[PDB]
């Protein structure tokens, strides 16, 4: 099937309201299939979906929760 | 000794979440600056990645054993290690 990609981004959200924000945004982008929040700090969101553009998602999270930064970006190997 | 700075066989595995609905990656990947581990995770073997190492994008690739190759800045460097049950 299609290509999926793994998308790894930082984001500033130190609580669990600032992470909901979070998470919520990244569910809505078109092609996200899941969400996880993952690191020691709670602070990484773990993305996988389809044709997601990277740069355009860390730019929408950095307009909502003031600072992303793209950590890794892996095409799903199947 | 220590003959080796960096030795992966004594680091404490990443902090991570092995999604459900896409294939376990078969590696672990540490990243250090001077010798002082900054970040983990996981990748797949025998594959690629796009990492941040320090203030540089990176493309990463993987041999069959978790064997990573990149151009890393000075100081930094990203290696890998086969997970158990691989
Ligand atoms: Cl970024
Ligand atoms: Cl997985």
């Amino acid at each position: 099937g299609p290509m999926r990609t793994k998308i790894v981004v930082k984001v500033h959200m130190p609580c669990g309201k600032s992470r909901a924000k979070a998470m919520a945004l990244a569910a809505s982008v078109n092609g996200v299939d899941s969400v996880e929040i993952t690191g020691d700090d709670k602070d990484r969101l773990q993305v996988v979906g389809r044709g997601i553009d990277p740069v355009r998602l860390v730019a929408l999270l950095r307009e909502k929760c003031g600072l992303a930064e793209l950590l890794q970006v892996e095409e799903v190997k199947e | 000794g220590p003959m080796r700075a960096i030795d992966l066989s004594r680091e404490r595995d990443p902090n991570f979440f092995d999604n459900a609905d896409i294939p376990v990656p078969e590696c672990f990947w540490f990243m250090f600056k001077n010798n002082v581990r900054q970040d983990a995770g996981t990748c797949y073997s025998s594959w690629k990645m796009d990492k941040k190492v320090g203030p540089n994008w990176v493309h990463i690739k993987s041999d069959d054993n978790c064997n990573l190759s990149g151009d890393f800045p000075p100081g930094w460097i990203v290696l890998g290690k086969k997970r158990p049950g691989f």
